[PDB]
């Protein structure tokens, strides 16, 4: 048992939120840089459910036209989808339709999650009531932002429900290893307390919802 | 749509190795990593939900045990030893800074410099107040 | 070569090998593309390759020849069509013989053939194609996969290619695909692939679709369909069937009554979750395109001409029989399950919703006895559906119809709210805030009212779903209460109302529920601070105390709270209808702007102390500031009740606050911020005015930013001087003129982009200098050495705004203001105005466009101009 694991790909325009979502999921932080991804990256991720642990590889793919690299050769043998878009701008909401395309002509009947990120910007320009292709295609709609971790586990909890069968799955508690007893050389020591002393410093972000 | 198949597993037992342990404390926090790879100095986020501080039943250590919201992820797991004192973040009355050489929410020891931020200033006192004890009673464990 | 390890290596999960593989195709396909592609293609249509190394070679051949960009994909067709012909034609065979060769599901050589075919079909250079799958595809003798293969071959071509290219061999194309998708196809994969390729197909055949013999047998086809023994190709089919309904309304009055109905009542209560889904959809879709001809009909009624199109009321005839299915579908749930999963039972209701705001009165009898049945069943089901469908129905109904049956059903809601389960009570919760919004006149009054406020107070401790529903009632409660006729009163503020018997007992929860453990969840710790902030803008002249001391105890917290502005975005507690945006952005300023009454200083000492307190604990810099900034000025604003007369906590701070110009909105707030401040008091701006002066005058200088700072600097530098002023002498304005008119306008006046800032600037300029000369005027004779009457000024004046006569750009209204105040300051001033006339009569052009806007803001101060010369030529 090789823990299960799913090869997802994650489809979408320029702007949309790949790639912050991949790296929210992955160590927990929010990128306000925005530095266009070339071709692909793959990035693992573990879920742990009252199943066991599930493994996805995230294949996160760029949306720009001249980096797409291989633009469908990455969608082989791929197993789970998720489709982006941004729900500030219609342009990126336009194109759903032909990354569904795309997807269907290489992969056939694989469950496929859309997903409409940026929604706690406010003067939001694709209203709720204008998003009907998940209805016309049968498919689970997801409003996320991750920005302020809204619904951010959803898509993954929905595939993994839908990938090994079982509509009552939950996220249960990862297990948590005793973590190893080290000691470190005094110089080392010294080194740290001068960052600590540069850190505290340091003034911490200004956020909220703690 | 629906991909229904074969690897669906059994149920299993599930353990969250928190057992054995006594809770001495659990409360509602938000984390924050300070990124000293990345040349210039900056804080990351790292997490935002319930810290505990863990006590073995008969081994008597302290650890520190924060989970991730609605995704039950870890995002801090490391041991308390007398060294670590909490500092006053820049004029914040609600937020703690201190430092750690092996922290192991990625299961790889990493040296971190941590930051904590409750939600006021009575549950910032109450977790340092109960730091301090925990930190006390291993001071006095080791020098015996 | 081992171009097949290359194509292998497409698959692998590591970054150094697929940089490889892409910069190994990418030198191939550079070097020389028609080998490339004969190689690509012979790897292609060899069977004993793996199913990578084909799909992978059927893509590059496939993205060689097309892309999303429409000036590449151009640019890629040009490139084949001007490659050698012998090339293209081994390209070509080996690519056609593939079909029927590839034994997996979605083929790939398929989309090569309709990459191929789109570049060289609208030049005749493959003649040959369509009449070989025509053929493929009726061959009795034809195998499974190379039917499936050809079928969505064709489905691709009529998708990608021109709809105006194949016109001349669309019926043979139509008959193939028939004779895939009928009935008597041993094998259902065809019958997919058939209806699959129908469904790209379908804008293709708009002009078969005019003919009534190809029209009855593609819906005979569709229809005997959907009566598939397998789900995928019932599925299809009704998918199929709703497109048809989306592009060709007009055609299905005949289908609708024998064939259609039937179907998609069957389909609604079918068992399985994906027909049931369509079946829905089949008829959400018949209400969208009943509401936009019901549009375009209101429309054509306003203009004075017959409707292009005439709907046909589907809906309103079919509600009969949608009614009793949505609603007995509205009880498939479970105890443990999720509100957004878009499954059977989420879409009746959107369904349900739909056609409500689509029949109005017509579904209210339809749904009653529903209601009234189920509302007391020993099932939880049954009495979450009768609550569901009670809330669905609110929204297009007249009220006065809905009125009787909310005050009847008012009890058991609140008897609801207290239900043993959890389920019930979210869905009553949220019925009930409905109500309140969506009815204002009918929970107000009279005899349960005392009941709803008392199991509102309660549920304000029930969970965070519900309480969020019982904020957002508690907030439409205090609108209606305060808007409705119970207020009395012609002193601009009620007496008494409805809720000030449980007002102080309304706001104390209210707060207490801000202070929770477990604020955060569907953002109830905001939706409170919101319905704390209606409740005390919507109040009456008898809980007054309470209203200050909510105020007080809510103005400590305007750090939090402002941190918190932004983070509301809607999505919970106050649906559907949003107005103002965010949570504080002008909430906390018409509150604070409103709540102003009896005097009340101590509010205003709070809010000072609160925001200076968080200045310092910025300890420099600080991006948020922005939003502190802002409130100051909504504290001065229009409040000279109690703040024209600040001038004692601000005032040491202003330079610190406008310390942070890295910041560029911040910048041009604080800006706007100095120009409605100094016009406040204009005491203590002194010793501010010359340090601001210098400090933004360098700012602007080097950094440049140019086009947004330096408008508002001169304006308000024109605003400071109207009543501050003197030491400055009259260089400042001068140098900074003379190099915008000389570079700015004189270089590329014209476009409509760029004619906006040149004549904001101009208009901004010319109130800065009737600005200078009227406070250095003294208001009584001169009370200046008044040197600069005229030498400097009227001189520049007639050189500065010429450039307005290069191309006369549409400025409409607000020039008029300036020649009026031009004429005024300049009549008023001296002598030497004369030398205006003797200028370019470009004014009067000017004043021609500025009198293109009516006469009252465009003629009245160019007659003002008129009449201050008239008067100084009766003086000369
Ligand atoms: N306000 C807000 N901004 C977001 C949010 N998510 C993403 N962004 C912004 O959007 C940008 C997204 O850039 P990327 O992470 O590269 O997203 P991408 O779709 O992978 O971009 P490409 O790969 O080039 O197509 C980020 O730089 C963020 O600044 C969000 O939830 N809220
Ligand atoms: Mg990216």
């Amino acid at each position: 048992e090789p823990q299960v694991q799913f090869k997802l790909v994650l489809v979408g325009d320029g702007g949309t939120g790949k790639t912050t979502f991949v790296k929210r999921h992955l160590t927990g932080e929010f990128e306000k840089k925005y530095v266009a991804t070339l071709g692909v990256e793959v990035h693992p991720l573990v879920f742990h459910t009252n199943r066991g642990p599930i493994k996805f590889n995230v294949w996160d793919t760029a949306g720009q036209e001249k980096f797409g690299g291989l633009r469908d050769g990455y969608y082989i043998q791929a197993q789970c989808a998720i489709i982006m878009f941004d729900v500030t701008s219609r342009v990126t909401y336009k194109n759903v339709p032909n990354w569904h395309r795309d997807l269907v002509r290489v992969c056939e009947n694989i469950p496929i999650v859309l997903c409409g990120n940026k929604v706690d910007i406010k003067d939001r320009k694709v209203k709720a009531k204008s998003i009907v292709f998940h209805r016309k295609k049968n498919l689970q709609y997801y409003d996320i932002s991750a920005k302020s971790n809204y619904n951010f586990e959803k898509p993954f909890l929905w595939l993994a429900r839908k990938l090994i069968g079982d509509p009552n799955l939950e996220f249960v508690a990862m297990p948590a290893l005793a973590p190893p007893e080290v000691v470190m050389d005094p110089a080392l020591a010294a080194q740290y307390e001068h960052d600590l002393e540069v850190a505290q410093t340091t003034a911490l972000p200004e956020e909220d919802a703690a | 749509h629906f991909q229904a198949v074969v690897p669906a597993p059994d149920e299993q037992e599930i353990a969250t190795l928190e057992e054995d342990e006594e809770e001495l404390f659990c409360n509602r926090a938000k984390l924050f990593r300070f990124a000293s790879e990345n040349d210039l100095p900056e804080w990351k986020e790292r997490g935002t939900g319930d810290v505990k501080l863990l006590k073995h039943k008969e081994k008597g250590a302290i650890r520190l045990l924060m989970r991730r919201d609605k995704t039950l992820k870890i995002c801090a797991n490391h041991y308390i030893t007398p060294m670590m004192e909490l500092k006053p973040n820049a004029g914040s009355d609600r937020a703690w800074v201190w430092n750690t050489h092996a922290d192991f929410a990625d299961e790889c020891p990493k040296p971190e410099l941590l930051a904590i931020r409750f939600l006021n200033a009575e549950n910032a006192q109450k977790f340092k107040t109960k730091f301090e004890e925990c930190r006390k009673e291993i001071e006095e464990r080791e020098k015996k | 070569m081992e171009l097949i390890t290359i194509l292998e290596k497409t698959v692998s999960p590591d970054r150094l090998e697929l940089e490889a593989a892409q910069k190994f195709l990418e030198r191939a396909a550079v070097e020389n593309l028609p080998t490339f592609l004969v190689e690509l293609s012979r790897v292609l249509a060899n069977p004993g390759n793996s199913q990578v190394a084909r799909v992978a070679a059927g893509l590059q051949i496939k993205n060689s020849l097309t892309s999303k960009d429409p000036d590449i994909k151009a640019q890629y067709q040009q490139r084949w069509l001007a490659i050698d012909a012998n090339a293209r034609r081994e390209v070509k065979n080996y690519v056609l013989h593939t079909l029927g060769t590839e034994t997996y599901r979605p083929s790939s050589a398929s989309q090569c053939v309709a990459g191929i075919a789109c570049a060289e079909i609208p030049v005749n250079q493959w003649p040959e194609l369509i009449p070989q799958l025509v053929a493929n595809v009726t061959n009795p003798n034809s195998t499974e996969h190379m039917k499936e293969s050809t079928l969505e071959a064709i489905g691709y071509i009529c998708q990608d290619i021109d709809p105006e290219q194949l016109q001349d061999k669309s019926n043979e194309i139509l008959t193939a695909i028939i004779q895939g998708m009928r009935k008597e196809e041993p094998s259902n994969n065809v019958k997919l692939a058939a209806t699959n390729a129908l469904l790209n197909s379908l804008e293709f055949t708009k002009a078969n679709f005019d003919k009534e013999s190809e029209r009855h047998f593609i819906m005979q086809v569709v229809c005997e369909a959907t009566q598939c023994p397998d789900t995928r190709v019932r599925v299809a089919a009704l998918q199929n069937l709703v497109k048809i309904m989306s592009l060709y309304y007009q055609y299905m009055e005949t289908y609708m009554g024998p064939a259609l109905f039937a179907i998609t009542i069957e389909a609604m209560k079918s068992d399985i979750d994906e027909v049931a889904l369509q079946g829905i959809e089949f008829w959400s879709n018949v209400c969208d395109e009943e509401m936009d001809l019901a549009i375009e009909a209101s429309e054509a009624a306003e203009q004075g001409r017959p409707p292009e199109h005439t709907s046909k009321f589907y809906a309103k005839g079919a509600l009969q029989y949608l009614v009793p299915i949505l609603t007995q579908t509205l009880t498939k749930q479970d105890e443990n399950d999720d509100d957004d999963d878009w499954n059977p039972c989420k879409a009746a209701g959107v369904c349900l919703m739909l056609l409500a705001t689509c029949c109005e009165d017509d579904i209210v009898p339809h749904v009653l006895p529903f209601i009234k049945e189920h509302i007391k069943n020993p099932d939880w089901r049954y009495r979450d559906a009768a609550v569901m469908a009670f809330g669905c129905i609110l929204e297009g109904p007249e009220p006065s119809q809905l009125k009787p049956l909310v005050i009847q059903a008012m009890p058991t809601l609140i008897e609801l709210m207290k239900d043993p389960s959890v389920v019930v009570r979210d869905t009553a919760a949220w019925t009930v805030g409905r109500i309140c919004e969506l009815l204002p006149e009918a929970a107000i009054n009279d005899v349960y009212l005392a009941p709803l406020l008392q199991c509102l107070i309660e549920g304000l401790s029930a969970e965070p779903r519900v309480a969020s529903n019982v904020c957002w009632a508690f907030s439409s409660l205090a609108e209606a209460a305060y808007e409705a006729a119970d207020v009395a009163d012609d002193q601009e503020e009620p007496a008494t109302y409805c809720l000030s018997s449980s007002f102080e007992l309304i706001v104390q929860k209210l707060l207490e529920t801000t202070d929770r453990p477990d604020g955060h969840q569907n953002n109830l710790r905001s939706s409170a601070y919101e319905s704390l902030m209606e409740i005390v803008k919507n109040s009456a002249k008898d809980c007054y105390p309470a209203v200050q001391k909510t105020t007080l105890v809510i103005m400590e917290r305007l750090q939090q709270v402002l941190q918190m502005e932004s983070h509301i975005q809607s999505t919970s507690d106050r649906i559907q209808f949003n107005d103002l945006q965010s949570l504080l952005c002008a909430t906390l300023q018409n509150v604070l702007r409103k709540v102003q009454h009896q005097d009340a200083l101590q509010i205003s000492d709070v809010v000072m102390a609160s925001l200076l307190r968080m200045f310092q604990s910025t300890a420099g810099s600080g991006g948020v500031q922005e939003d502190a900034l802002m409130a100051v000025s909504t504290l001065v604003e229009v409040l000279g009740g109690e703040f024209l007369k600040y001038m004692e906590a601000f005032k040491p701070f202003l330079g610190i606050g406008l310390k942070n110009y890295a910041e560029y909105q911040v910048c041009l707030a604080a800006v706007g911020l100095v120009g409605d401040l100094c016009r406040a008091l204009q005491s203590n701006i002194i010793p501010f005015c010359d340090e601001v002066m210098q400090l933004l005058l360098e700012n602007l200088g080097n950094e440049n930013v140019h086009r947004s700072v330096k408008p508002q600097i001169l304006s308000v530098f024109g605003d400071i001087a109207l009543a501050i002023g003197g030491e400055f002498k009259k260089y400042l304005e001068v140098v900074l003129n003379t190099l915008q008119q000389a570079s700015q306008a004189q270089v590329d006046k014209s476009d409509y982009d760029m004619v906006d800032y040149l004549n904001e600037l101009r208009e901004s300029c010319l109130e800065a200098y009737t600005g200078i000369v009227q406070g250095l005027k003294g208001d009584q004779e001169n009370v200046h050495p008044d040197v600069m009457l005229v030498q400097p000024r009227v001189e520049f004046i007639l050189s500065f705004i010429d450039h307005i006569a290069g191309d006369e750009d549409h400025t409409d209204g607000v020039v008029a203001c300036a020649a009026g105040l031009i004429g005024d300051l300049c009549t008023a001033f001296g002598k030497d105005v004369l030398k205006l006339v003797e200028a370019r009569p470009m004014i009067h052009e000017l004043l021609t466009e500025g009198r293109r806007s009516k006469t009252n803001k465009a003629k009245t101060l160019a007659r003002w101009a008129t009449k201050e010369l008239r008067k100084l030529k009766n003086q000369a």
